[PDB]
């Protein structure tokens, strides 16, 4: 459960739950400038169901 | 197709024709019974058309313009119903001829734009040229008064009503701002006006003979809680066994209501008023300390308590204010009428004030009162507009000839078209003369005869039947009802004369 | 059975005769709430308009057309649509099948459509100018409320140029949007006391001690989702009732938890919280002590459309004022309009914004519902003036109704086969444009049809043609005889209102005459 005194307590605790989705999204990035990242008429797309 | 026309001409007449006896202060009375079972009785014609709620869709056209009319006007929701009808009526032969109802409609545009012109020509600003301070709103509320059963009594109610106005601010004036309080029973002659603002006391419960009627400087507050103990609504079930505890058990609850007593004590109001009735718990440690009470006075009576004193209304006895309280300079009351009758007076901060009137019955006052009403609208616009017109007849009849020489340079469809409209400019002083006995038909000749010698002032006598001009009959309109009065009645017609099919869906 | 689908048409044609043109006609139509709407545009009274017949349905989804994809029009094809109906019955007591009468459209409408381009003699250079865009809306606002087409001009045009960003030499991205303006009406006051304010007007009470703000700019405001309330989780936290001793820490508990979570709002600087959702009482007391103007909007299709003006966004939680959420107004006032007082929300110049609001004002009430829809119309042939053919331009008011007949009737001899009979009636059928407004000007039939026969017909021993072909319908009512340019008022007909009519009109008919058999049930 989420327990915060002060509505800026409550951040911290929802930013917990948050680092996994962002954890996830540093390896998407990372595979669009790994293969023709600075090449030009290139583009990266994520379907995401 | 023209069918649906038709109907709606009909359908404006049978509007029209209820409003007819109610034109003028000597008009006939309508009398129309609500689906609440509630008797009302108005020669208005705001408040008719409000009750009747007709479902057609160019009746309620008649009745939402009559709102406008009192909206932004006040005067003459009767006179401008009439005159929107009766175009209706002089334009059905129009239609069966071929003649559209667009070019009528075009007609009005410029007839009424050629009669506000005239409008400002026949208004005369006057202020102090041949008239005084005091004699200039003494003479307007004799005008609305005569030909009525207060005619022989008329001398003393108009000192009491020129003072009500003076009251008040002249910069903003308003009839609600004015109260009327009955008097069944005593002289119509001995009533007498009041500053300050009364209530009806309903309040039948004993504890009389003290609160005298002489007070020095009372204090008021207002009160929201009820100041008795006993519960209308919920309730409690304890019992024990005990013999000997049934002494005890039967005993204390008021005690509690002590705790509300040291917050008002120390505050020290004479006077106490509240929305709710009061109880029969404490009437008389109030009139230990001078403090005044009266229980069931209606919510509107309350809210001129607030602009009088400058009060305020506080939920408990604990936040309020001391500062809020307030003072008149004497207290009167009266037991005429087998009814005592509660009044301030003296009141300097009061915007409103109330004025007793007296008679043999409740309907003869019924009667006075509404008359007086006239009168006030007739003081009340003197000093806030300076631009009149003179009216019983006068101008209405100036407007309908210069439409008829105008017209003469005028060719096409739009010469029969304003004729049309300054013929039915005719039916304003007709129901005049009809209703207050007079024929209408010996009148609408001879009064056209000295019409024509150039004068424009030339009116009706509401007195004794003869021509003449209203000048000397003291009979004053302004300019904004006559100006006015041509547009909505003009706009409400346009929009019925354009709609030639009517569709009602139900659901 | 043709005839009858027709015959029921027809009895319903002569209620949209009388629609367009100033000196038309009205229909009263009572919803079914109990309450009176009239309006002069056709789309909207076939929407409140219950019809089971699928034969007038046919048009009434050609009229939306008018209506979504452009701002005019949508009473002209309802008057297209119903002649092309009375003229194809001569072709049927003939014994002329269907094939030919749906085929002769299609051939006409390829010629019509052609001649369309050299219809256009000015173009419109999209200057933006207010006195520039009175062409162009005076026709559309016109039609409605005759005699007000004059003040109402200035108000549309001024309203349009602010909503239009200040660009050059980009037409890729969209400008203009329709959404953005949103009209208010109040009782009282006069058509000469209306203005042009960019934002959105709100017309209710402050709720609060505090009317207005101070004349800093960029004030903060903040747009709070969740209502205002003590400070729960997340989590549960479901508050009940079970001892009275847990009661006293309910009252006692919500005035400090709202006083703190309003105390670090304030600290930051926001002059101004708005609440979508209900208001505390409790909520009101501690506003008035820190200066925060009390703000609400019941309506959640304004808050979209607020983030695009202000800057601010919603925020779904309470007593988190993130300042990257937060918006900036350089001016909030609080002023009177139709009588009573109301929060004006405006601003100078920065922080330019599309949304506008046109202030109207007056004693009638049906009255303003027609001017408030006649600015819609008019601010949706905005989008029309895009490149698709915005500029061109040709002369209405029965101008090039009567012009094309000529064009008309001299491809019919030069096309050979039975496509003869299709191609004179389809030049017949644009009389009735002329026809309409001369019947509901109060002018007679046979005045104003040979008058404009005669003025767009002469002989001139040359090619380059003279005179004036720009003679429309002239209401008449005034002047002496004749009829007049209609280029000196500046009234014509969109090219891209005119030429998109063609195809739905074609296309509305084209489906009754192909419709032979109708099966329904009772109902």
């Amino acid at each position: 459960g989420f327990f915060y005194s002060s509505a800026d307590q409550r951040d911290k605790l929802a930013a917990s739950e948050r680092k996994f989705v962002d954890a996830k999204l540093k390896k998407i990035i990372d595979l669009k400038n790994e293969v023709c990242g600075m090449d030009p008429d290139k583009g990266f797309v994520i379907i995401n169901q | 197709g023209k069918g649906q026309i038709i109907s709606n001409i009909n359908a404006c007449v049978a509007v029209q024709e209820a409003l007819k006896p109610t034109l003028g202060p000597l008009g006939s009375d309508i009398l129309i019974v609500t689906s609440n079972q509630k008797t009302t009785i108005s020669n208005d014609g705001a408040t008719i058309l409000k009750l009747l709620d007709v479902v057609h869709p160019a009746a309620k056209t008649l009745v939402d313009i009559s709102r406008a009319q009192d909206a932004e006007v006040g005067d003459g929701t009767t006179s401008v119903t009439i005159l929107a009808g009766e175009l209706m009526k002089e334009a059905k032969p129009f239609l069966e001829e071929g003649i559209s109802s667009h070019l009528i409609m075009k007609g009005y545009r410029k007839a009424v734009s050629l009669a506000v012109e005239k409008i400002n020509e026949l208004a005369v600003d006057i202020t102090s040229e041949k008239s005084s301070g005091r004699e200039l709103l003494e003479r307007c509320a004799r005008t609305a008064m005569s030909s009525k059963l207060i005619h022989n009594n008329a001398d003393f109610f108009v000192k009491m009503c020129v003072d009500a106005v003076l009251s008040l601010d002249r910069n903003d004036l308003d009839d609600k701002l004015i109260g009327i309080k009955k008097i069944p029973g005593g002289a119509m002659e001995e009533s007498l006006f009041i500053n300050g603002v009364a209530f009806k006391k309903t309040f039948s419960y004993a504890g009389f003979e003290q609160q005298p009627k002489k007070f020095n400087n009372p204090k008021i507050l207002s009160l929201n809680v009820e100041l008795e103990l006993k519960a209308e609504k919920d309730n409690a079930e304890v019992r024990v066994e005990h013999v000997e505890d049934y002494q005890a058990i039967v005993d204390a609850e008021w005690q509690l209501i002590f705790e509300k007593l040291r917050q008002v004590e120390e505050t020290g109001a004479n006077i106490v008023l509240s929305k709710l009735p009061i109880g029969d718990l404490a009437t008389q440690f109030f009139a230990d300390r001078n403090i005044f009470c009266a229980g069931r006075v209606s919510a509107d009576d309350m809210n001129r308590v607030i602009q009088a004193v400058g009060g305020s209304i506080q939920s408990t006895t604990s936040d309020i204010k001391p500062e809020h309280l307030g003072t008149c300079a004497l207290f009167e009351e009266m037991q005429i009428g087998s009814e005592r009758y509660n009044l301030f007076q003296g009141c300097p901060q009061a915007k409103t004030c109330t004025l007793l009137l007296r008679g043999g019955a409740e309907q003869v006052i019924a009667e006075v009162e509404r008359s007086l009403h006239d009168a006030i609208m007739i003081v009340k616009r003197a000093l806030q507009n300076k631009l009149i017109v003179a009216g019983g007849g006068a101008t209405e009849m100036e407007v309908s000839k210069c439409l008829r020489d105008y017209s003469k340079t005028i060719a096409g469809k739009q010469q029969m078209i304003i004729n049309a409209f300054a013929k039915a400019l005719e039916v304003i002083p007709r129901q005049l003369c009809e209703n207050a006995g007079f024929d209408a038909i010996e009148i609408l000749n001879k009064l056209r005869l000295a019409h024509s010698k150039g004068e424009k002032w030339y009116g009706v006598v509401f007195e004794t039947e003869n021509i003449g001009d209203n000048f000397a009959k003291f009979v004053w309109e302004p300019a904004l009802v006559k100006i006015n009065a041509l547009n909505s009645a003009t706009e409400a017609t346009n929009l019925i004369l354009s709609v030639d099919e009517t569709i009602t869906n139900k659901g | 059975q043709i005839i009858k689908s027709i015959a029921a048409i027809r009895e319903l044609h002569q209620m949209c005769l009388t629609s367009m043109g100033p000196c038309g006609r009205n229909k009263i139509i009572v919803n079914h709430l109990g309450k009176i709407i009239i309006t002069n545009d056709a789309a909207t009274m076939l929407r409140e308009l219950d019809i089971v017949h699928p034969a007038v349905k046919v048009l009434v989804m050609a009229t939306e057309q008018q209506k979504i994809d452009m701002g005019d029009g949508t009473n002209l094809v309802m008057i297209l649509a119903g002649e092309l109906l009375n003229v194809s019955e001569k072709l049927i007591s003939m014994g002329l099948s269907a094939v030919e009468i749906i085929q002769g459209y299609n051939m006409a409408r390829k010629f019509t459509l052609k001649e369309l381009d050299e219809m256009v003699v000015g173009e419109i250079t999209d200057k933006n100018d207010k006195n520039e865009l009175l062409k162009m809306i005076k026709p559309v606002i016109s039609s409605k409320k005759y005699g007000s087409e004059d003040i109402l001009s200035e108000l549309v045009s001024e309203a349009v140029s602010h909503v239009l960003p200040v660009a050059q030499q980009a037409g890729e991205i969209p400008y203009f949007n329709v959404d953005s303006i949103r009209v208010v009406k109040i009782m009282g006051g006069s058509l000469s006391n209306s203005t042009v304010i960019k934002g959105m007007v709100f017309n209710r009470e402050p709720e609060g001690h505090v009317k207005s703000l101070s004349e800093d700019k960029k004030h903060k405001v903040a747009v709070f989702t969740c209502p205002l309330d003590i400070a729960n989780t997340e989590t549960k936290g479901t508050v009940l009732l079970h001892n009275a001793q847990e009661m006293l820490d309910f009252s006692k508990g919500e005035e400090k938890q709202i006083d703190a979570m309003m105390k670090e709002i304030a600290d930051m600087g926001v002059e101004c919280i708005v609440a979508g959702a209900g208001v505390g009482e409790l909520a009101l007391h501690y506003l008035n002590r820190y200066g925060i103007l009390v703000l609400k909007v019941p309506s959640k299709f304004e808050l979209r459309r607020l983030c695009r003006v202000c800057g601010a966004t919603p925020l779904p939680r309470l007593g988190a004022p993130t300042p990257e959420e937060l918006g900036l107004v350089e001016t909030v006032k609080t002023m009177e309009i139709g009588g009573d007082r109301v929060t004006v929300f405006k601003q100078e110049q920065g922080e330019i914004s599309r949304t506008s609001t046109i202030i109207l004002r007056g004693a009638t009430q049906n009255n303003l519902d027609d001017i408030e829809r006649a600015i819609d119309d008019g601010v949706a042939a905005v989008k029309g003036l895009m490149k698709p053919s915005g500029g061109k331009l040709l002369p209405g008011a029965g101008a090039t109704e009567i012009e094309l007949i000529s064009r008309i009737t001299k491809y019919g001899e030069r096309t050979p086969g039975l496509l003869q009979l299709a191609i004179k009636q389809f030049a017949v059928a644009f009389e009735v444009v002329p026809r309409t407004l001369a019947e509901t000007a109060g002018l007679d039939v046979n005045e104003v049809l040979p008058n404009l026969y005669a003025a767009h017909n002469v002989t001139e021993p040359g090619a380059v043609k003279t005179d004036h072909l720009y003679k429309g319908v002239d209401i008449d009512g005034e002047s002496d005889e004749g009829v007049k340019d209609i280029r000196e008022e500046n009234i014509y007909d969109m090219l891209a209102t005119k030429k998109f009519a063609i195809n739905v009109a074609t296309e509305a008919a084209t489906t009754v005459l192909s419709i032979d058999q109708i099966i329904m049930a009772k109902k």
